[PDB]
């Protein structure tokens, strides 16, 4: 690489959410997720192999057109209205649109299909990067028109995305796709609790976000891809594996696991607005994420698969782990739970 | 004007048409991609001329700049498509499903 | 009962349906011209819903 | 970890610190001729660091006190058991040759360290490039089978692309008679149990293999024993050589910096050794694995970190 | 002379039509050239004529590199106009008299009035100040100079980003 | 979970880098025939050319 | 020496320890004097 | 109207120019006469090849120059607004960048036609 | 000290005395292995002594 164009990119990856989420005009919403996707893809197509061109490429067709039908929106919305704003009293078809747009940026389902394949061929840490930085802007408009939306549409999105991802993440077995059809439930989650409470979405962003970075972190740690290369981790790193299976439990959803409390409150509030279906609905297939993860669990700390010759190689040389990032998260995302009023907000 | 506006709508639709069926050609769907752009512009400009938002009228601009940066974009990652294949052909880079 | 037919009702069925609708979803190839081709036919549903909600 | 892009900012540049005599040569040849001692004499009136050739015991003698570990945690190769009987129940050939490789590996990224650290040069005796005329000799003589031959094969096309070549390639050809007369008044037991089909099989791979596919990217000095056993003569032929191939021309500071980062995280370096591809004769099993764990933990100087063993020494404990 | 900017609309949108239906880019080019002729047309007609220059300008250069890329990449032995397959050409006419058929349905139906055919060219340009200087497009685009340098800013930091973007992506 | 649609699968590589080579560039041939000025006359330039 | 390789931490980073200790210390006095300015504040503006 | 009726007058002299030009002449076609030139000998390829040019790079900086000049075009109307030094400082600082691009890629040898 | 050869593609080549005294000596070391009645033998040690020796 370069320090140059590192510092060019990665303030141009910062800067777009930032100009999104504190920008008041659409069009400069709009600017801020261009700079993010354009921003984004050098470093995603930066290994320039086959995998990582492809993932690329398929980034980059997907979120441009998301990125057209949402200044199609915003061009409709300035015709009707003539402000730079969706007020009050815009077209309901033009606010579909927008959420329509805004999932296929955010890769929910329907609009999943890319992002376990994004995810796979790419580095752990651009993944990391992708899984939590890209997907807050698209979030911040949303939070931002919040009434004004079609709940109907709202709900059926969160119910598929929720679905597909954990019968995705039931099937995968690469650590990376794992990761992804994750990142579609939980998403799946924060919509759901969208139109109704934008701090309880804003809570599960930040609990998912502060729950998959120790987790990239870690996968980091081994540059494990794999099931297996996960479960030989007991030789490589075997002090990691009690902070690994509380994460992928407080992932799971499980209580005493702070990861309980953004599902949690999501039912309260969805109980208060009697969407009883859709809670119940949700719930089991959260059950059905807790046991691809329980699977995971099994295949990394609770059992010891076996190991190779040149593990005993890796046990003699020597290792560094990010200070402050780390444990400080781990502990954040798990032993979290009796704070939970000063949590939610 | 109304009846230029559904035109112009209906232009972004086709080219939104063009940009989810594919045809074997990443150079053609970028080519859809400026319809759609080419087709924003137009309703844009039309939009502020007819309202006099002479304040506004720096926003088909912007969307050209930002527009034009993202079809270089897709340009070099064809670039890289096809020094990778040689063919630049969508249905050839199908090999992250597993 | 114990060792067939109670097995056979609530785990294993429960566990073969999941098996089954979890090939089903992911049966997926990597064209992004049949995910381009889905994303067109959910847009078509949500325009439909639209209309017919209002 | 110091080096880092904050200090290569700061500027710690590999193309400023360089020099003249910045080269990677590795000495080459069959199973006793002369390769010890020339590379010795070379690394010696070149100002180069002479890096002898990478046994069992590398890691164990370049990682805590130095002393070599014993036949269970340095691996399980057992070398000696090898020239006794090879093609054994139990995979010892495969697992001694695997070892031998990631042994090199580690040893090609720590001369590639120390070339881009200090910036003088390294004479290794048979680096990576040079293992695989071992593997096809054992392949070839039966002592193993195709699915060892395939893992070697795929463990080296993860690891050996991310490095550089060495600058010169020196190779010393000795007839198989020669070879075998110098085995035998060396006078190892073990070692003059060697097959003069087994040292053909060497010398074949050589040539038909190495040479060329080094030759395309690298310059080669094959000589003779006379031409060697006088290593004079082959330093005049690397201070009069030419550097215009291969893809040290090629690269610049921040390739340097990137290749340094690499090289310097040593687990990052033997990270694709530990693919789990599970040949029986390379897995262990989770036992037998924990057993040896455990007992190399409980060794001196081994419980952690380096910095910190108190019964070692390291008096600041409670402050780092 | 009152339908003149419905003739435009109507090509622009026949032009976005051949565009989606996807020849080769060679022919793509050519339908993005037109239609950005034609867009510019529009846009001069409706008002300013800044707007209409730059976007066609702009869209020249994009094509011509574009033409370039096609011919480098993007080529076949037999590239495709539009009759290599007989359902191109009927699936164009298909379009077209469904788009006879919608104008017509929707001059049927004058309750919204959207399109209707006795009152097009009546609504076209809707209230312009007779009497005065300096109202033309352009004076807005300036503004972004002064009165937007938050737009100014962005679309430069876009392009300078892009710049080192390119840079990195095709570096090999 | 193997099924008969998706039996023909392979796990990806460790480093997603996979052998994939064409060496199918196909540089063109262009001849300096017999009539070009450049060629003086008589010559058939066979070029292959990379651009 | 132990060790054939110098261990990256032998001796202390005395610059981060001194700087680690300094912001503890100066953590806990703001902090027990915004208690003492808070509580202060808080009896003032409604009585005791 | 009157740039559209010279327009139309310039577009019909150019079609009657080549109507005249090929209904005036004698037509005598064979498949020798309408191969293609290639120097006089039979083509290698079909001429549809792809091509592989050597200044992608240098074409896609066209791309964002060009955008940068429509950003710099309205100048000459920007020079009369009424503050004039935030526009002095904003079209040196847009100048600037796009000339800090160009030295950039030229030191990185973007524009170099790498083959 | 020399500038130029003066010849293309022949390097300027500093120090030449103990280039030529090594490239000398090794062509002697050589013909130490070709049998006493050859020809060549004993004409290139003719020429090869008589060079190094100026
Ligand atoms: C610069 C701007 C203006 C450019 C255009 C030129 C304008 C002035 C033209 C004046 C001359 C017009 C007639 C030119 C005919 C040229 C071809 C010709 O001689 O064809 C012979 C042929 C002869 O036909 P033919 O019957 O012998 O059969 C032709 C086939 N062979 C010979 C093999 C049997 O055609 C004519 O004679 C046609 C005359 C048309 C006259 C129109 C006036
Ligand atoms: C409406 C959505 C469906 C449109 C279908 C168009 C025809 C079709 O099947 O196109 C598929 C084709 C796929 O790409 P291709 O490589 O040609 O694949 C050949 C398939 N064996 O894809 C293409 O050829 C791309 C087609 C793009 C078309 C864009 C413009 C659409 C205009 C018509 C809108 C719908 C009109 C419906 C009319 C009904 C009858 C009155
Ligand atoms: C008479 C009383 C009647 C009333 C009570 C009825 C309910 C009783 C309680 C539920 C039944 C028990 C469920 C849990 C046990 C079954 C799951 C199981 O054990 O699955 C194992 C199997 C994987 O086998 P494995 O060990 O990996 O393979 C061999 C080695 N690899 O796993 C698989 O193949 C996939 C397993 C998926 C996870 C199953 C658990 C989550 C279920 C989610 C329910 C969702 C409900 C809504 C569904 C959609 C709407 C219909
Ligand atoms: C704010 C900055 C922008 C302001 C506006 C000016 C825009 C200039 C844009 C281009 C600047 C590029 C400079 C760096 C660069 O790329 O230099 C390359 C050049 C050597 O490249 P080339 O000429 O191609 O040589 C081929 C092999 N010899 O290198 C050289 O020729 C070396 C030149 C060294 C001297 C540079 C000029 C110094 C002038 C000081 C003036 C003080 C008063
Ligand atoms: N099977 C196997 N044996 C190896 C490998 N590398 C080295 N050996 C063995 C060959 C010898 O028995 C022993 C010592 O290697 P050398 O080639 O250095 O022999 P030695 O030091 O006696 O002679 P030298 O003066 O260096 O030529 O190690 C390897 O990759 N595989
Ligand atoms: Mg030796």
């Amino acid at each position: 690489m370069n320090p140059i164009t590192l510092a060019i990119i990665y303030f141009t990856i910062f800067l777009g959410p930032v100009i999104t989420m504190s920008s008041t005009n659409l069009m400069l919403m709009w600017v801020g997720l261009e700079f993010s996707l354009l921003a984004i893809i050098p470093m995603l197509i930066n290994k320039k192999n086959p995998r990582s061109t492809e993932a690329a490429t398929k980034y980059f067709v997907t979120q441009a057109t998301a990125s057209m039908i949402i200044l199609l929106a915003i061009v409709l919305n300035y015709k009707q209205l003539g402000t730079w704003m969706f007020q009050q009293q815009t077209n309901g078809l033009i606010l579909n649109m927008t959420l329509m747009a805004l999932s296929m940026k955010l890769g929910l389902a329907p609009f999943h299909f890319w992002l376990p394949e994004v995810t796979q061929g790419i580095p752990l840490h651009m993944g990391l990067i992708l899984l939590t930085w890209q997907k807050i802007a698209p979030l911040s408009i949303l939070i931002q028109i919040y009434p004004l939306l079609n709940s109907t549409i709202i709900l059926m999105l969160a119910i598929t995305s929720i679905f597909m991802g954990a019968w995705g993440g039931l099937n995968q077995t690469q650590m990376r796709k794992i990761m992804a059809y994750s990142s579609i439930a939980h998403m799946g989650w924060m919509l759901a609790i969208l139109p109704y409470n934008p701090s309880l979405t804003l809570l599960n962003l930040m609990i998912y976000i502060i729950l998959t970075a120790p987790m990239f972190m870690a996968l980091m740690l081994n540059n494990s891809m794999t099931i297996n290369s996960i479960s030989l981790l007991w030789n490589k790193t075997p002090a990691m594996l009690t902070m690994i299976s509380l994460m992928l439990l407080s992932l799971g959803g499980l209580p005493p696991l702070t990861g309980f409390l953004p599902k949690w409150i999501i039912i309260t509030e969805l109980m208060k607005n009697n969407c009883l279906i859709m809670a119940t609905l949700m719930a089991m297939m959260a059950l059905l994420n807790l046991f691809f993860y329980t699977r995971l669990i099994y295949s990394t700390s609770l059992t010891m698969f076996p190991t190779n010759n040149n593990s005993k190689m890796m046990t003699h040389q020597t290792k560094t782990k990010p200070n402050l990032m780390f444990s400080t998260l781990a502990i954040m995302s798990t032993m979290t739970l009796p704070l939970a009023p000063q949590l939610i907000t | 004007m109304p009846s230029t506006f559904f035109n112009l709508t209906m232009a972004f639709s086709l080219s939104l048409l063009g940009t989810l069926m594919f045809r074997s050609h990443l150079m053609s769907t970028l080519l859809c991609l400026e319809g759609m752009v080419l087709s924003l512009f137009i309703m844009t400009s039309v939009t502020s001329l007819n309202s006099n938002s002479m304040s506004s009228m720096p926003i088909p601009i912007t969307i050209l700049v930002f527009a034009a940066c993202e079809a270089a974009v897709g340009l070099a990652l064809l670039v890289k498509v096809s020094n990778t294949y040689g063919t630049d052909y969508v249905q050839n880079l199908n090999l992250l499903q597993c | 009962l114990d060792l067939i037919w109670l097995e056979k009702t609530i785990p294993k069925s429960t566990s073969t349906l999941h098996t089954n609708m979890t090939t089903l979803t992911t049966n997926q190839k990597g064209l992004i011209k049949l995910y381009f081709m889905s994303f067109l036919i959910n847009i078509i549903l949500i325009i439909i819903l639209y209309s017919i909600n209002l | 970890l110091r080096y880092g892009l904050l200090a290569a900012i700061l500027g710690d540049k590999t193309t400023k610190k360089l020099h003249e005599y910045s080269r990677v040569i590795t000495v080459d040849g069959n199973i006793c001729s002369g390769k010890n001692k020339l590379a010795k004499e070379i690394a010696q009136q070149l100002g180069m660091k002479h890096y002898p050739e990478a046994g069992i015991q590398y890691s164990s003698t370049t990682t805590g006190d130095g002393r070599p570990l014993d036949i269970e945690f340095s691996g399980s190769c057992s070398l000696e058991k090898f020239y006794d009987d090879p093609k054994s129940n139990d995979g010892n050939s495969y697992r001694l040759q695997s070892w031998l490789y990631a042994s090199r590996l580690l040893q090609y990224a720590d001369a590639l360290e120390h070339l881009l650290s200090t910036g003088q040069g390294v004479v290794l005796e048979r680096s990576i490039y040079s293992d695989f005329v071992f593997l096809e000799a054992m392949y070839n003589q039966g002592y193993i089978r195709k699915q060892c031959v395939d893992h070697y094969n795929e463990i080296k096309r993860l690891t050996l692309p991310e490095y550089l070549p060495p600058h010169a390639v020196i190779y010393i050809d000795v007839p198989v008679p020669e070879v075998q007369s110098r085995i035998q008044k060396k006078g190892d037991p073990h070692e003059m149990k060697v097959t003069s089909a087994y040292l053909q099989d060497i010398e074949n791979a050589y040539k038909k293999t190495f040479l060329p596919k080094m030759s395309e990217m690298c310059e080669v000095l094959v000589y003779d024993s006379w031409e060697a056993e006088d290593p004079t003569k082959v330093v005049e032929d690397i201070e009069y050589l030419k550097y215009n191939k291969g893809p040290w021309l090629k690269q610049d500071d921040w390739t340097f910096h990137y290749l340094r980062m690499l090289v310097q995280d040593k687990t990052e370096v033997l990270n694709y050794t530990t693919i789990p591809v599970y040949l029986p004769e390379i897995t262990i099993g989770a036992h037998q694995g924990s057993r040896i764990y455990n007992s190399f933990r409980e060794l001196p100087g081994r419980k952690y970190a380096p910095g910190y063993n108190a019964e070692v020494g390291d008096k600041w404990i409670w402050l780092k | 002379m009152n339908n003149y900017i419905f003739v435009l609309s109507s090509l622009f949108l026949v032009g976005c039509l051949g565009l989606a239906l996807k020849p080769s880019p060679i022919y793509g080019g050519l339908g993005l050239i037109v239609s950005g002729f034609v867009g510019c047309l529009m846009v001069l007609g409706f008002g300013g004529s800044f707007l209409g220059l730059m976007v066609f300008l702009i869209y020249l250069g994009g094509m011509l590199v574009v033409f370039g890329y096609t011919t480098a990449m993007a080529t076949e032995e037999y590239p495709e106009t539009w009759g290599s397959n007989w359902l191109i050409l009927g699936f164009l006419v298909l379009g077209v008299i469904m788009e006879v058929f919608l104008i017509c349905v929707l001059n049927y139906y004058d309750e919204v009035g959207v399109i209707n055919l006795d009152g097009l060219g009546d609504w076209l340009m809707y209230e312009v100040d007779d009497v005065g200087v300096m109202l033309e497009g352009g004076i807005g685009v300036a503004a972004m100079y002064s009165c937007a340098t938050w737009m100014m800013v962005v679309a430069g930091w876009s392009l300078f980003a892009g710049i080192f973007i390119i840079i990195e992506i095709t570096r090999d | 979970y193997p099924s008969k649609e998706t039996a023909h699968w392979k796990p990806p590589p460790w480093n997603d880098v996979d052998i994939l080579k064409e060496k199918a560039v196909t540089n063109m041939t262009l001849n300096f025939g017999p009539q070009h000025p450049a060629a003086h006359g008589v010559l058939r330039l066979v070029l292959e050319l990379s651009g | 020496k132990f060790y054939v390789r110098e261990p990256v931490n032998a001796k202390p980073n005395w610059l981060a320890v001194g700087l680690s200790v300094g912001a503890s210390v100066f953590m806990w006095i703001y902090l027990i004097q915004t208690h003492n300015e808070d509580v202060l504040e808080y009896k003032r503006r409604n009585g005791l | 109207m009157n740039l559209y009726t010279v327009i139309f007058i310039n577009i019909l002299l150019s079609l009657t120019l080549i109507l005249v030009a090929f209904w005036l002449p004698q037509m005598n076609l064979y498949s020798e006469k309408a191969n293609p030139y290639e120097c006089g000998f039979d083509p290698t390829s079909s001429a549809r090849l792809p091509f592989s040019m050597k200044f992608f790079l240098v074409a896609i900086t066209f791309l964002l120059f060009d955008l940068e000049i429509a950003l710099l075009l309205p100048l000459p109307w920007a020079i009369q607004t009424i503050k004039t030094s935030t526009m002095m400082i904003m079209a040196f600082i847009l100048v600037t960048i796009l000339s800090l691009g160009l030295a950039y890629e030229w030191t990185q040898k973007g524009l170099e036609w790498t083959e | 000290l020399k500038k130029t050869t003066g010849l293309v593609g022949l390097a300027v080549c500093d120090t030449p005395h103990e280039r030529l005294t090594i490239l000398y000596t090794k062509t002697l070391d050589i013909l130490k292995h070709f049998p006493k009645h050859a020809a060549y033998r004993k004409y290139t040690e003719q020429i090869t002594n008589e060079k190094l020796d100026m």
